[PDB]
């Protein structure tokens, strides 16, 4: 398929390998008795690495010529053959919670800027107003782009301290 | 020092006739520090030991050499 | 009468500054022929741990 | 005002001696002498090691360095409160007078001084390296 | 000149008003926070306590209370390890087997495939395998059930409260006067006395007791759950009788001078038990008697309130020779009211110990089965040299901060510190002579050794075969001390030790101990050893006797302890205070304790450590110590490349996480060269950039963001080159030790 | 000898003449401050350059600089 | 009490309790849905 | 001059080696590539380069080293 790669779900490597982990896992439960806590953990880690294989085989993932997982990270190739949830969806909620943290610190920075005594309020967290900036972050992208369009996002040239050049 | 390692590494498992060591060793450290400085230093460190030496010796000796004048610095 | 009102905010212009491009709150303005007589006190400091500095009168503009 | 005049006769603190003292400088190139007067004995510590015990009235001893004698004048000012007064001596016996250099110290304004290395202006009206190159020797754009 | 109890009632009142006040303690971090840098300093002053006031009672007061806190953490700590030996261990289990069952304490939650580290240790457990000798000590004290731990568990707790609740009592309730703290000489006899004797009795008490009956049994062959409880054994007298005739008199025998009547339980049995590989716990019962009786009896020599005993400052008066001037006087007012100096002798002579402590229990195991355990023998040797090492450097910091802050001229004219300060410049020549000496004769040995090796010329080396440097001495020693049952020690049976010399102790087929031969390589690393001890002592006593003054800065005091520098001038004055002394006395301490346990753990594993076999002992590494280890190539690929092949495969296993940490912590080392390399110049431009970047999108912070200090930096770095190096090494060590061992 | 600067926003505050070492700066009347003094290095030939002066300096930017020039016995501060 | 709530608003204690909350809302997340590779 | 006739089983000889220092097995551990005494196996490929450009007797390279000698000079 993509880049000569094959789909896990066909894969010799693949299954190979999860022969691999089962046989390792069960010569390792077979020093143990049935109803000990041992062979308990031993089986709940099968069961786990059965389903973990399982679900990656179901997910449609490209792997390679050792039997692993490969993702996609362009565009096109992911929204073209079904690969979107590997690099892209990720990207976007990542993006989503990394604007989210940072627009819930500038706002608690720009709120404590007009105090009396800011680093007061830096070493020693307001909760209530880090909470409800926190729980009023959730619409962060339109905050940020209504901020943009206002021209209050940055700072003019003129209010900024640099070098002697 | 990444991209001569990067290199000779490639390389040598391009040489050996085995590239999916490099493919399947390359993409977590500990391969990188065990089969690549660890496993490819095994002749290296040989060329002089109490059972006597060989023509390595004096790659050894510059090992040990560039060891000692990189700790000095 | 001469420069700034006291307890006013300035603009430091030097660009040796540090705090160049920064409001300060203006505490005296000298009365005689000195090249520096605006005393500027600034709430961050600089890092020397120094909060105060004279600067002449073309130095500070208002802002 | 008059400049002081070197006692090589003069009383010296009770010191046992240390490994800390002068060296083949003393006797090649210079060396310090401070000199000072003391109202009462009294146990200091001297800056090449070790405590000894000033006596009373003049007192007078030999340093390696500059440094080392105004650093026990500075000892001496402000841990009892007294005046000293140092000299560079030279192998041939010539005497200098060092400090305070008008018998007045540096840190109060005296007059009849007259300032030096002094520039009327600002670290920022500088020239640029570019204007004092490919001058004698190497110059720094604030020497001139 | 009375001795009493003097105190102050409610001086500070017990609120939470100064926890929100951060660095209420000192008067510059009072005002506030405006820089990150207050940040740092915030927790680098706070322990410091002869700078938040001048008042030497608030001081002492301080510190009594810190010892409590710091009591009830180490109380949490051990009834942590009770507790986690109690519900979390294969303890019982390892009683039953403890010559394949491997100690455990140590369980992962099945979360993200941790539950690979949940290893197969044996007694139908899965754990990770300990290596802090907990359960060989329990063994020892004669613990056999969860129970007991539990109960002790329980117990540390209620002490650590216990710890906590007299720190706040003595610090707000009723806080000692400073005349309290200054009775050294009733502190003194009530630590040797008290303290230390009636520690030791009590301990030889339960020896003899609880220890030496249970123990007997369990190496009888008798069942864990079948031997007697020890308030059975503590009850009835028809037991102790049966298992020692002695027990059958009572205590009649002590009070009628007739002691060899306990012949049975009180020995000099000497050698190691053949059956658990451990010393006789007779021979220790026996031995904490005699420290007892010994402390109670040097317990009684200073006088308190009576006219009896001594007094410290006249036997340091009358200690004057014709050399030293005056002698010791002042020194007794210099140790009653500088804290820091006592700090110093205390933590050299600590750390001293601990060291000691380290060799004597490789040599001579005293727990059952600990011998036979080489992963706990190479860890606990490595931990407590490690500490002794930290202990030393801390020393010498801190009497170079009492040369500093608590000196005075005045009273030191002409004693013996004075004469030290006045012939410093000898004393650091000569041992800066004594360090390159050293260095070549221990250094040039090797090279010469790796170049004639790889030149071709083996007959031209330092070696058994070729030029020969026995250590006659040593050799010389240990045949005395083989002998000295025979000769010079009648009522002895053995030797302290097996490494002397003699017949070897094994047991379930690994060998618990055998005696040790020095050669050529013994030699060169032992000359190595004293090389980098020198060298250690030289930077922290230059540090020490250079803190005051020097002859390129006369007025260092003036500087304080921890200062940067004095500028660029003079050529350059970087790293002239005491603590860059300290600073580079860590790094040379870490290179020191480093070739020593490395010299450890290849000499045991080569030499002493290893299997039976029929008609011959096969140690791990086949005994190629003595061959080549005078050689750095050889311990450059014997030492370091081969027994580093466990660590590096270790993945997939249950030893996994050390590889882990064997990658980590070449991370943190590496990482300390960022620190170490560099200066703060730079990084407060590439701060200011960042700065820049934040005032842009109106994102910067109030509190201005400053690049760590210089002292900071090279702090920083010297912590992650040492977490960094010795996480290194104590990955390699348990990894390499837990899979041959 | 290192080159010692007293540039004209000198408050005449006397903080660099007392963290002198080794007697360098001094002061001389002046007319551009209020205290009518302003700083001098009239024996630069004794100066090290510890920098000591510049720390003890609170004008921004500093008053007096020093600039590392060339070393000599005195400059180097030798006891031999 | 006030003292006691300024004391635990200060950055540390804030920061400890957040970052366990954090790992701990991470870690229950992965046990409830083990190995997540893919969305 | 033996090298071009069999460049992929010979290995290039650089220069040399005389080191007193050496002992028995040094001279013949590092007597290789068909030489008479101790010599060193380059690495820098100027056999290959050499050859390529038409190099392919020694009186060639003697040649060429007194030329550049000379413009040296
Ligand atoms: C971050 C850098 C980056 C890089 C290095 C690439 C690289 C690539 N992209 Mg791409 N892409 C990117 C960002 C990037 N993309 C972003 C941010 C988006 C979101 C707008 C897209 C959305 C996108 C689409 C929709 C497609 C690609 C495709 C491709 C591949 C070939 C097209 C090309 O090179 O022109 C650069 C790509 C663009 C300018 C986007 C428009 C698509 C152009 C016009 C190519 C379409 C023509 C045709 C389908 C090509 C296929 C020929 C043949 C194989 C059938 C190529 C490997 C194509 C592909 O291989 O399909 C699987 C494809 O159709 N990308
Ligand atoms: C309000 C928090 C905040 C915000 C909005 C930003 C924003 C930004 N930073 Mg920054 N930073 C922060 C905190 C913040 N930073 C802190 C605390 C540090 C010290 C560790 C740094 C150190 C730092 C460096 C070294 C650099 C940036 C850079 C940047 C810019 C590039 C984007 C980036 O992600 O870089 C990376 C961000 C980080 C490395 C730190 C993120 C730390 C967390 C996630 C931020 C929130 C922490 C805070 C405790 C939460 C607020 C609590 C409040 C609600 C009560 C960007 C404008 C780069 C630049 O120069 O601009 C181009 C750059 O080089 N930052
Ligand atoms: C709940 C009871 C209580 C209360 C309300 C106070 C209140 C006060 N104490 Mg006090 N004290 C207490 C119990 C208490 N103490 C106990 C149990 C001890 C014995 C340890 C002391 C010993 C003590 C001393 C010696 C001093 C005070 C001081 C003070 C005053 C300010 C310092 C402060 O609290 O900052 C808050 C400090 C902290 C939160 C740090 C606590 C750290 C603890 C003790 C150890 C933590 C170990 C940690 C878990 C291990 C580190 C590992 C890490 C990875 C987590 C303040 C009014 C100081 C003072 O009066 O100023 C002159 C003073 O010097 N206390
Ligand atoms: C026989 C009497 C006795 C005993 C047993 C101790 C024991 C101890 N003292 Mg102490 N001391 C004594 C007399 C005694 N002292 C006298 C007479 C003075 C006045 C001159 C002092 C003044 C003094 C100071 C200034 C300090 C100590 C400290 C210590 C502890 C050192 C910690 C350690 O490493 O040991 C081993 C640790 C343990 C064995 C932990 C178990 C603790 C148990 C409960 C023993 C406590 C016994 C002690 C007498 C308290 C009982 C009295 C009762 C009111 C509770 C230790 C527990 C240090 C400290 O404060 O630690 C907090 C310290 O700084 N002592
Ligand atoms: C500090 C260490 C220590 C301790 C605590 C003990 C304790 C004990 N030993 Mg022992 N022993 C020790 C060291 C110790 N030993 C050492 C070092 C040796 C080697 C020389 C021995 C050798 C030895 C032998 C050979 C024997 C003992 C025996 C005993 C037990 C009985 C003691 C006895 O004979 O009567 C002594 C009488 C007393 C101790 C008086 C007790 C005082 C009580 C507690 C007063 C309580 C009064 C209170 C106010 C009551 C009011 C309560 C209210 C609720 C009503 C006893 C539990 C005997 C034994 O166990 O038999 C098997 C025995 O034969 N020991
Ligand atoms: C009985 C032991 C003891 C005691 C009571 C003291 C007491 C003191 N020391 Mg000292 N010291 C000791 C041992 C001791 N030290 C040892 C063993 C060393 C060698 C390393 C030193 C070296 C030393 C230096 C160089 C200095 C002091 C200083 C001080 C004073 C200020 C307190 C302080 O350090 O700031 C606060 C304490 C801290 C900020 C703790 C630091 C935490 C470290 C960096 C973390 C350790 C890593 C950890 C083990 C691993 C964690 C892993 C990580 C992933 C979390 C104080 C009186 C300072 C001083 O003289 O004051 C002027 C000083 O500069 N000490
Ligand atoms: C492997 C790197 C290295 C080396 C070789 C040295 C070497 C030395 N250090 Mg050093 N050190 C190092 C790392 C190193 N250090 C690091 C990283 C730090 C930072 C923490 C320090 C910090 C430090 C301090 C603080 C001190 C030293 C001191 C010394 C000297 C001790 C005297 C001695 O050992 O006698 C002999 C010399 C050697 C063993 C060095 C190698 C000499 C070779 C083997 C001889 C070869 C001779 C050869 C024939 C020459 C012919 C040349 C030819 C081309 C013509 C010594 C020269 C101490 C000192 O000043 O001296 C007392 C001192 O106090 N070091
Ligand atoms: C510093 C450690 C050290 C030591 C002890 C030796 C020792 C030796 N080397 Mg060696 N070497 C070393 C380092 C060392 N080397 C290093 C680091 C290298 C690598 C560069 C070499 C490389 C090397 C080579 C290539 C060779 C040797 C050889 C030798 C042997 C003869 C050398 C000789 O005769 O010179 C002569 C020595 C002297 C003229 C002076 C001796 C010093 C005297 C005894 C000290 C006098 C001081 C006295 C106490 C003052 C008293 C005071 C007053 C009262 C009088 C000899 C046993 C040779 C060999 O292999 O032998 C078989 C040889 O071929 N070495
Ligand atoms: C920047 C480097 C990086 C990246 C991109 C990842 C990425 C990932 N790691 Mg990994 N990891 C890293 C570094 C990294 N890790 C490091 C340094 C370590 C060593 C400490 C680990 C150790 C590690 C372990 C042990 C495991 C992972 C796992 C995972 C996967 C878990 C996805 C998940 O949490 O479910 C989804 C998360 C959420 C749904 C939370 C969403 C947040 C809120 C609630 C919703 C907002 C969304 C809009 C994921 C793809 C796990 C795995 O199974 O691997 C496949 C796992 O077991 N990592
Ligand atoms: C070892 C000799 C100890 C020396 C010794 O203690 O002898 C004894 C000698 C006599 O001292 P006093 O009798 O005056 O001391 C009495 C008072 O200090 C209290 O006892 O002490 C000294 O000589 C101090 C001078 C240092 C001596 C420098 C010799 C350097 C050799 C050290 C090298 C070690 C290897």
């Amino acid at each position: 398929d993509i880049a000569g790669l094959t789909p896990c779900s066909e894969s010799k490597a693949y299954a190979k390998l999860e022969k691999k982990e089962l046989k390792t896992l069960e010569k390792r439960l077979k020093q143990y008795e049935a109803d000990s806590a041992p062979a308990v953990a031993l089986k709940a880690t099968m069961e786990r690495t059965k389903a973990r294989f399982a679900n990656y085989a179901k997910a449609g993932l490209l792997c390679g010529n050792d039997g692993l997982p490969h993702l996609i990270a362009d565009p096109g190739l992911a929204l073209k053959y079904g690969h979107a949830g590997e690099v892209f969806i990720p990207t976007f909620g990542f993006l989503y919670v990394a604007g989210y943290i940072g627009y819930v610190g500038r706002q608690y920075l720009i709120a404590v800027k007009g105090e009396a005594k800011p680093t007061d309020k830096e070493i020693i967290i307001d909760v209530p107003l880090a909470t409800k900036l926190a729980w009023q972050g959730a619409g962060w992208p339109l905050a940020a782009v209504q901020e943009l369009q206002r021209g209050t996002l940055l700072e003019k040239e003129e209010n900024i301290t640099v070098s002697p050049r | 020092g990444w991209v001569t390692f990067y290199w000779h590494w490639k390389h040598l498992t391009l040489w050996q006739g085995n590239v999916a060591q490099f493919d399947e060793s390359s993409t977590y450290l500990m391969g990188w520090l065990r089969d690549y400085l660890w496993l490819n230093s095994s002749q290296l460190i040989n060329g002089y030991n109490p059972f006597g030496m060989n023509s390595l010796s004096v790659w050894a000796w510059t090992f040990l050499f560039g060891h000692l004048i990189y700790a000095t610095g | 009468e001469v420069g700034p009102k006291r307890g006013s905010l300035v603009k430091i212009l030097r660009p040796e500054s540090y705090w160049f491009n920064q409001v300060g709150k203006v505490v005296s303005v000298d009365q005689s022929g000195v090249r520096y007589p605006v005393v500027v006190r600034f709430e961050n400091q600089n890092y020397a741990g120094v909060t105060t500095n004279n600067y002449a009168l073309d130095e500070v503009v208002a802002a | 005002w008059t400049v002081p005049t070197l006692n090589p006769d003069t009383p010296s603190p009770i010191f046992g001696g240390s490994t800390g003292g002068l060296l083949r400088k003393a006797q090649t190139e210079e060396f310090y002498v401070i000199t000072w007067e003391a109202k009462k004995e009294q146990i200091f510590e001297m800056p090449t090691g070790g405590a000894a015990i000033m006596r009373q009235g003049p007192n007078l001893l030999k340093f390696g360095k500059k440094e080392q004698c105004l650093a026990l004048t500075t000892q001496l000012r402000n841990k009892f409160k007294l005046t000293p007064c140092f000299y560079r001596v030279f192998p041939d016996g010539k005497v200098q007078y060092l400090h305070p250099a008008d018998g007045v110290y540096p840190e109060k304004v005296n007059a009849g001084r007259v300032g030096a290395n002094q520039n009327m202006r600002r670290i920022g009206q500088n020239v640029n390296p570019i204007k004092v190159k490919f001058s004698g020797r190497m110059m720094s754009p604030a020497e001139i | 000149k009375k001795v009493k109890i003097a105190v102050d009632r409610n001086p500070v009142e017990t609120s939470f008003e100064k926890w929100a006040k951060p660095g209420h303690f000192s008067r510059t971090l009072s005002k506030g926070p405006n820089t990150t840098t207050w940040i740092w300093n915030l927790h680098a002053d706070a322990h410091d306590f002869d700078s938040h006031t001048s008042d030497l009672e608030e001081i002492s007061r301080k510190v009594f209370s810190a010892h409590f806190g710091q009591l009830g953490i180490i109380f949490i700590w051990l009834s942590g390890m009770y507790f986690h030996g109690a519900r979390f261990s294969n303890y019982e289990a390892w009683l039953s087997d403890p010559t394949h069952i491997k100690p455990s304490a140590q369980v992962v939650w099945p979360i993200v495939g941790q539950e690979i580290l949940n290893g197969d240790v044996g007694g139908g457990f899965q754990g990770i395998q300990i290596t802090s000798g907990f359960f060989q000590l329990w063994r020892a004290s004669g613990i056999t059930s969860e129970l007991q731990l539990y109960t002790t568990a329980i117990g540390g707790l209620v002490m650590a409260a216990a710890m906590f609740f007299a720190g706040w009592f003595h610090y707000h309730k009723a806080a000692p006067k400073l005349e309290w703290f200054q009775n050294v000489e009733s502190m003194l006899n009530h630590h040797l006395g008290g303290l230390l004797g009636l520690g030791s009795l009590a301990w030889a008490g339960h020896q003899i007791h609880v220890s030496l009956p249970v123990n007997k049994l369990l190496d009888a062959g008798v069942d864990p759950k079948e031997i007697p409880l020890p308030h059975d054994l503590l009850l009835n007298r028809a037991i102790m009788a049966d298992l020692y005739p002695s027990f059958a008199k009572g205590i009649a025998p002590f009070f009628t001078l007739n002691w060899s009547e306990y012949s049975d339980f009180l020995t000099f049995k000497g050698g190691l038990n053949p059956v658990t590989g451990g010393l006789w716990l007779s021979d220790t019962a026996h031995h904490h008697v005699a420290i007892a009786v010994l402390f109670l009896v040097a317990g009684h020599m200073y006088r308190t309130n009576w006219g009896i005993g001594h007094s410290m400052k006249e036997i340091l008066e009358a200690h004057r020779g014709p050399f030293t001037g005056e002698g010791h006087v002042g020194l007794y007012e210099i140790l009653t009211t500088s804290w820091h100096a006592q700090l110093a002798i205390n933590l050299a002579l600590f750390g001293s110990l601990s060291i000691i402590v380290a060799h004597h229990m490789y040599a001579m195991p005293p727990y059952p089965y600990l011998a036979t355990d080489y992963g706990t023998q190479l860890s606990l040797f490595t931990h407590h040299t490690w500490i002794g090492g930290f202990c030393i450097v801390g020393a010498g910091a801190h009497a170079a901060i009492f040369m500093v802050r608590d000196y005075d001229p005045t009273n030191n004219y002409n004693n013996l510190l004075d004469r030290v300060i006045r012939h410093r410049d000898a004393i650091i020549s000569h041992l800066n002579w004594v360090c390159i000496f050293l260095g070549f004769h221990s250094f040039g040995l090797y090279i010469h050794n790796d170049t004639m090796s790889a030149l071709g010329r083996p007959q031209d080396m330092f070696s058994d075969t070729a030029i020969q440097l026995q250590p006659v001495f040593a050799q010389w020693i240990q045949n005395t001390h083989f002998l000295a049952p025979q000769l010079t020690a009648p009522n002895a049976l053995a030797a302290t030790s097996l490494t002397w010399g003699g017949d070897l102790v094994a047991v379930g087929g690994k060998v618990a101990m055998m005696p040790i031969s020095l050669g050529t390589s013994d030699f060169m690393v032992h000359h190595i050893h004293a090389f980098t001890i020198h060298v250690t002592v030289l930077i922290l006593l230059k540090g020490v006797l250079f803190a005051r003054s020097s002859r390129l800065i006369p007025d260092k005091a003036n500087l304080g302890f921890r200062f940067p520098c004095d500028g660029p001038g003079r050529g350059g004055t970087c790293q002239v205070s005491a603590w860059d002394h300290v600073f580079l006395g860590l790094f040379w301490m870490y290179n020191s304790l480093s070739i020593v346990i490395f010299h450890f753990s290849w000499k045991m594993q080569s030499d002493v450590w290893g299997t039976v076999t029929a008609s011959g002992v096969s140690h791990i590494t086949g005994g190629n110590f003595a061959q080549s280890a005078n050689t750095i190539n050889g311990w450059l690929r014997d030492f370091l490349w081969a027994q580093s092949s466990q660590v590096i495969q270790s993945y997939g296993s249950a030893l996994s996480a050390y590889g882990l940490i064997f990658l980590g912590a070449h991370f943190v080392w590496a990482f300390s060269l960022m620190f170490l390399f560099s200066g703060r110049g730079y990084w407060q431009e590439l701060i200011e950039s960042i700065v820049w970047a934040h005032n842009k999108l109106k994102v910067a912070p109030a509190i201005q963001p400053r690049a760590l200090s210089i002292t900071q930096g090279r702090a920083v770095g010297v912590a992650h080159y040492l977490l960094g190096g010795i996480a290194t090494t104590w990955s390699f060590f348990l990894a390499r030790i837990i899979s041959v061992g | 000898a290192h080159i010692v600067k007293i540039y004209d926003t000198c408050i005449g505050c006397t903080q660099c003449v007392r963290a002198c070492p080794l007697d360098v700066l001094e002061m001389v009347p002046w007319d551009g401050c209020k205290a009518s003094q302003m700083a001098s290095a009239p024996r630069t030939e004794d100066c090290v350059g510890c920098k000591r002066c510049e720390t003890a300096c609170p004008t921004d930017f500093l008053s007096v600089r020093v600039y590392l020039g060339s070393e000599s016995t005195r400059s180097m501060g030798l006891s031999y | 009490m006030k003292d006691f709530t300024t004391y635990l608003s200060t950055a540390p204690v804030i920061a400890t309790i957040w970052f366990t909350f954090t790992a701990g809302l991470l870690i229950e997340i992965n046990r409830y849905f083990p190995d997540p590779l893919v969305f | 001059e033996q090298w071009v006739t069999d460049p992929v089983h010979i290995r290039p000889i650089a220069h040399a080696i005389w080191d007193p220092h050496f002992g028995q097995p040094a001279v013949e551990a590092f007597t290789r590539g068909g030489a008479s005494g101790p010599v060193n196996i380059s690495t820098s490929g100027v056999y290959q380069w050499w050859y390529t450009i038409g190099m392919r007797t020694n009186q060639d390279l003697y040649v060429g080293s007194v030329f550049l000698a000379l413009v040296s000079a």
